[PDB]
RNA sequence: GACCAAUCUAUCACCCUAUAGAAGAACUAAUGUUAGUAUAAGUAACAUGAAAACAUUCUCCUCCGCAUAAGCCUGCGUCAGAUCACACUGACAAUUAACAGCCCAAUAUCUACAAUCAACCAACAAGUCAUUAUUACCCUCACUGUCAACCCAACACAGGCAUGCUCAUAAGGAAAGGUUAAAAAAAGUAAAAGGAACUCGGCAAAUCUUACCCCGCCUGUUUACCAAAAACAUCACCUCUAGCA
RNA sequence: GAACAGCUAAGAGCACACCCGUCUAUGUAGCAAAAUAGUGGGAAGAUUUAUAGGUAGAGGCGACAAACCUACCGAGCCUGGU
RNA sequence: GCUAAACCUAGCCCCAAACCCACUCCACCUUACUACCAGCAACCUUAGCCAAACCAUUUACAUAAAGUAUAGGCGAUAGAAA
């Protein structure tokens, strides 16, 4: 009987305790037996590179000089990639079936 | 190997380090994707050793050589962070011209005011799914009253902060 | 105790202010302005009212038969409820009748 | 990461990727004396067991045999002047174990 | 912070200010305006109140919360610092602030009391510029690399590439890893 | 007896009496709710 | 009818006063409201078993204690300061699943002989537990609860609380702050002769008990919170209504 | 779904747990805005109870107590008319 | 002299004037702050207190005309336009 408590996994009983729970982000699913099913497409794999030889480093100088800041925007962009335009004196319009579409956030980060 | 959650053991013990200077957000624009997160990587190696030593610390009972260095980092990151959100949105409008990544729409729920409905990502179309039939989205004529109840307290909040300010400045102009 | 102790700090008056010097400048201009505007139309004060002392019931319908159009929700009902009241108390109780 | 939509996998979906990780971590002294060669992690609430196995075998290269994660409850019973209750950031508690015995110890820092 | 924050001599964030301003003082704020602000920290200041109604200094500290400005060596009052113990101790000369108007800056050479303006020249644009004449006053006022530090070339290689590849895709490409597998559709409602 | 002790709490029993999916089947916990907005409470409902 | 304490306004005042405009304009009381403080009052209520090297030992009680569904959320462990002495104030970290929860693809489709040591004996209240053929399926250990002296009664409340367990022991606790025992009351031990003769009543404590009248079939329920019945209900009888999904 | 020792031997009898409280005494700003012991009736059945859902006032329910419906129900409180 | 006594600035009411707000990141109608899978939802004469000493028909939601006509258990009252 708390209105301001923060209803959570530790105050309901055990089924809605074993049901809502924090953050856990369904990975699989269950097959009637109690014997989950861990889909090994759904499980995230970090894809961490080499960190060999690497020149830059966490923490800059103070030495270094100092520019001004210019959001890039897509103009820009446009003026960068601007070769073929030029060329005419590649684009991909429709990306339904693309690996990693655009505007539907398919893509995790 | 566990010897990267902790800084140089030279260093264990000095209440002082010489780093800084947080990545800006020209330097970051100014690089590769691979480089960049390369660097992100870093960082929150980095970020991770920074945490476990204010851990270490607040648990030994003893101040911090200098939080600056973390400051700088989380800096750091969240500048990574926007340039990259910045370069997706430009992709994204330059491939669709379609703003905010994360696809929606305007709605009206129960209680009338306009929310911007967010998209939960489904298998099985709108027409057939018996949860989300269920969210309906109407305010019905009723909630009128509310609405106006709503609108007339906004409108007496503004009118005394509008008050509030020429009273204000009434009583700076009496003082000079 | 009920009384304070300290003075007050020197009430500063002036009597000369721009609109003491000119309080009451400009009004009578019908008498001798051919009679052109009249001073019921000087005062700056609210709309449903502006030259009719009246009364408090009167002046409570004045301002709901005039401004009840666009007038709060709660604000129209205690105006309302201030009306029913003063005429059951009007129309009614008092005295010498 | 944390905080971000995922995308459903349906069926014949491609494998998950996760490029530039969000969420981070954090190991802590041992309570009560923990056995050998198992160290604590200070986990977020969004990281499940697998996923922080992931994370270290392919960050920090570190041999995890198992792990046993569990979520920890914060305080609360606190009160300021205005009479106005005070919870803690919870946070989740992993106990990973190293394999082929490396046997590894808290290091002490502050000689 | 909450508002009507009397911000004191001390920073805000020490012990001695949090101890001085609980999370439950309602006092009365004080009434200060004045946006172009002029009086910085390290510029040739003179009093012309209270004592040493005449004497130049330098500014330490300008609070302009409150329109409070330091000068260094001037109206300071003598203070018992700490003591730790029970006895004498140690006797410290403690500065105090100093409203503008009543401070007002010195000239280089003429080395007197005057208002500043601020005239837009051809320099870029706005700068002190003294009444009695010219004089355009300038304003107040080494790191080896360590271990963990960048450098002074390598953050200035400019290494990007416009092209309409995203960064998962290029990262998938370097990577050398394959998915020959196809998303399928999802649907949004 | 003791007429001091009524209370049997039961978090499943409460939820279900005054939760939000039972407060917005009907108008009247949706008119409820927007009152409880309108005076400015902090919870809503359980 | 004659004056007048306070305020704002327009008038020279200016160690506090005058002319006119206004009343939310003037308190010994309305078992009036807010804040502190007298009054019974330092009176009623109150705890902490003993020795001691504070290691430890001794005396007594126990229908209580163990784990869990319901319920709470860190609520007598450490660190420094606060004090019947402290569970009070700030940091420390716990509580890691194998126990329980989080659970079932479709189409036609079918389970007459209850349980009660279920075989003798059977009975009425007729009863809790099953699958057949085809299609597609092959990746497997993800998430939550885990503490305490604990829940609901405004209190640290002789009060209320279910399941499996020895119910007195391997669990669980201390009725006596220290002195004397004035008066009154209550819980217990015994009583020289009577055993109900004070008393409207055999109404507390002990025997353990014989024969009657009224009413109620007997069980069961009622006015939670003064009346628990000679009242309420029916196994038995009887009146009326209804020819149907 | 759960509970009902044992003893004598059937909506049988005594009696554990357990259900309610006919009576005394204490309490009456107390342990309690309804407590403490036995004498009390039942305790394989019109029995008690853990969980969930349904019946809300011109109403519900009611082995009628014109009783109960969140401490005060000859009809609980709130809102707006008041 | 113990306990006490005062500070006034944050903010409030009136109209005078415009017509207001509203998605960085995840989460929210299932048990709200829960990534995930086969089924009906809308439009309703408001009553009532009170006054006629009860009370049923009755009782209110710029200026002048005018509190006139008119309606009214023709009594308490209501009350327009050209
Ligand atoms: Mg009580
Ligand atoms: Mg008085
Ligand atoms: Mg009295
Ligand atoms: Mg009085
Ligand atoms: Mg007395
Ligand atoms: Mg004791
Ligand atoms: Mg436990
Ligand atoms: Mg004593
Ligand atoms: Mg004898
Ligand atoms: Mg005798
Ligand atoms: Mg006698
Ligand atoms: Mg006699
Ligand atoms: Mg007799
Ligand atoms: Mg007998
Ligand atoms: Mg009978
Ligand atoms: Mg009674
Ligand atoms: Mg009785
Ligand atoms: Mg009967
Ligand atoms: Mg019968
Ligand atoms: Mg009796
Ligand atoms: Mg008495
Ligand atoms: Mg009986
Ligand atoms: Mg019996
Ligand atoms: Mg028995
Ligand atoms: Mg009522
Ligand atoms: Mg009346
Ligand atoms: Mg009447
Ligand atoms: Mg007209």
């Amino acid at each position: 009987a708390d209105r301001m408590s923060k209803w959570t996994s530790k105050r309901g009983p055990r089924s809605f305790r074993g049901r809502k729970g924090r953050g856990a982000k369904g990975i699989g699913f269950l097959t009637s037996g109690w014997r989950f099913v861990q889909i090994k497409e759904m499980v995230p794999e970090f894809v961490v590179p080499d960190l060999t030889g690497f020149k830059l480093k966490p923490y800059v100088s103070y030495l270094a000089p100092e520019s001004e800041e210019t959001p890039l925007t897509a103009a820009q962009l446009f003026s960068e990639a601007v070769a073929p335009a030029i060329e005419k004196d590649g684009f991909e319009p429709t990306q339904e079936g693309k690996l990693f579409q655009l505007y539907p956030r398919n893509f995790l980060r | 190997g566990l010897e990267e959650f902790f800084d140089d053991p030279k260093n264990w013990g000095q209440e002082k380090v010489k780093s800084g200077a947080a990545w800006t957000c020209q330097q970051l624009r100014n690089k590769s994707n691979e480089d960049l997160h390369k660097l992100w990587y870093v960082l929150l190696k980095e970020r991770n050793m920074l945490l476990t030593l204010e851990q270490e610390a607040k648990r030994q009972r003893l101040p911090m050589p200098s939080p600056e260095r973390l400051d700088k980092v989380v800096d750091s990151m969240d500048a990574l962070d926007k340039v990259v959100q910045e370069r997706e949105d430009a992709l994204r409008l330059l491939q669709t011209g379609q703003e905010r990544a994360r696809p929606g729409a305007w709605r009206r729920d129960i209680f009338g005011r306009i929310i911007w409905h967010k998209f939960k990502q489904w298998v099985i179309p709108w027409h057939l799914n018996k949860r989300y039939n269920r969210k309906r989205f109407f305010a019905l004529p009723y909630v009128d009253h509310f609405l106006r109840l709503e609108r007339e307290k906004r409108a007496r909040i503004k009118a005394r902060k509008e008050n509030l300010e020429r009273k204000k400045a009434k009583i700076l102009l009496k003082k000079f | 105790i009920g009384i304070r102790l300290t003075l007050p700090p020197p009430k500063v008056v002036d009597r000369w202010n721009e609109k003491r010097a000119m309080f009451g400048v400009y009004d009578n201009i019908g008498i001798l302005g051919n009679f052109e505007k009249h001073p019921k139309e000087l005062i700056r004060g609210p709309i449903w009212l502006r030259g009719w002392k009246g009364n408090e019931l009167q002046r409570c319908i004045r301002k709901r038969k005039m401004v009840g159009s666009r007038m709060f929700a709660d604000d129209l009902h205690n105006l309302n409820k201030r009306i029913r009241y003063l005429y059951k108390h009007f129309n009614r109780h008092g005295k010498f009748r | 990461a944390r905080n971000v939509v995922y995308p459903l996998y349906r069926l014949g979906g491609p494998q998950l990727r996760v490029f530039r990780t969000n969420f981070f971590i954090q190991l802590v002294r041992p309570g009560v004396a923990q056995p050998e060669d198992t160290v604590q992690f200070r986990i977020p609430m969004e990281m499940t067991r697998v996923d922080l196995r992931n994370y270290l075998e392919g960050i920090y290269n570190v041999p995890v045999a198992a792990v046993r994660t569990r979520v920890q409850h914060g305080s609360n019973k606190r009160r300021d002047h205005r009479n106005v209750r005070i919870k803690k950031p919870d946070y989740k508690v992993a106990y990973v174990q190293l394999a082929h015995g490396q046997t590894f110890t808290f290091p002490d820092l502050f000689p | 912070l909450p508002p009507h924050y009397r911000y004191g001599m001390s920073p805000p964030g020490s012990v001695a200010d949090k101890r001085k301003n609980p999370p439950w003082i309602r006092r009365r704020p004080v009434v200060v305006s004045d946006e172009d602000w002029y009086l910085f920290c390290g510029d040739t200041v003179e009093i012309l109140e209270g004592k040493d109604a005449g004497k130049q200094g330098k500014v330490v500290q300008v609070i302009r919360q409150r329109n409070w400005v330091v000068v260094g060596g001037l109206n300071t009052h003598y203070r018992y610092i700490g003591k730790t113990m029970d006895y004498r101790g140690t006797m410290i000369p403690s500065e105090a602030p100093l409203l503008h108007r009543q401070v007002k800056l010195v000239d280089p050479m003429d080395r007197k009391p005057t208002e500043i303006e601020w005239r837009f020249t051809e320099a870029g644009e706005r700068v002190r510029v003294s009444t009695r004449s010219g004089r355009i006053i300038p304003k107040p006022e080494t790191w080896i690399d360590g271990p963990k530090d960048t450098s002074v070339e390598d953050a200035l290689e400019r290494t990007y590439v416009p092209c309409l590849k995203t960064l998962q895709e290029e990262v998938m490409e370097a990577m050398g890893i394959k998915e020959t597998r196809k998303y399928k559709k999802v649907y949004w409602y | 007896k003791a007429r001091g002790n009524e209370y049997q709490p039961s978090n499943i029993k409460r939820k279900n009496k005054h939760g939000w999916v039972r407060r917005l089947s009907t108008p009247a916990g949706v008119q409820v709710i927007l009152r409880r907005m309108l005076k400015g409470r902090k919870s809503l409902s359980h």
